[PDB]
Order: structure tokens, then sequence, then C-alpha cells
């Protein structure tokens, strides 16, 4: 809801929506907050390709 | 690395290998006929000797 000149400060740290995550051979819901890197485009935009 | 997250941080590890060797046999083969072996030792009897 904020400006953008507190969104850009926001997105670029913090956890996203309940992303998923990788290798784990199906589609389960991220837990930590240590090792995941990903920073999902679907937002900010509020899309679906 | 020690960071720091949640992770468990992992302590000093540590490894020890262990090689061999191998053999490589060769065969080498050569014949010689008994009219070589026999003037071998004959002497002296003439300039077609």
């Amino acid at each position: 809801n904020r400006g953008l000149y507190t969104l850009v400060n926001e997105y670029s740290a913090r956890l996203a929506g309940a992303p998923a995550t990788s290798t784990t051979d199906l589609q389960y819901v991220v837990v930590n907050g240590t090792d995941v890197f990903l920073d999902q485009p679907c937002h900010m935009l509020q899309e679906a390709y | 690395i020690a960071h720091g997250d949640g992770r468990r941080p992992n302590k000093q590890r540590q490894y020890i290998v262990m090689k061999a060797c191998n053999k490589h046999h060769i065969g080498a083969e050569i014949e010689l006929a008994a009219a070589d072996i026999e003037l071998l030792f004959a002497e002296k009897e003439t300039p077609l000797d």
C-alpha cells in the first residue's frame, strides 16, 4: 500500500508471500530463513506470465 | 565459513585418501635359428668362413 520509496527498500530484503523451494523433489513451502536465495518478481508487478 | 544465521555452524572436517598401484606385464618375443647358434663358435677355416 505504501509509496515506492519504501517498497524498494522493502522488496530487496524481506521474505516473500511464502514462496516454494528447490531440490526437494516436490513443491514444499519454505520454512527456513538461512539458505533460501530467491527473489520473485511476481509481486510488485502482481502478474502471471 | 562461519556465518551468522540459525544454521548449525560446521565443525572442522577431515579426509583420509587411500591410493594403490597396478601391474602391467609386457611380453616380448624373439626366435633364433639353429644355424645361427652353431657357426657362432667355428673359426679360421677359410675366407668363406
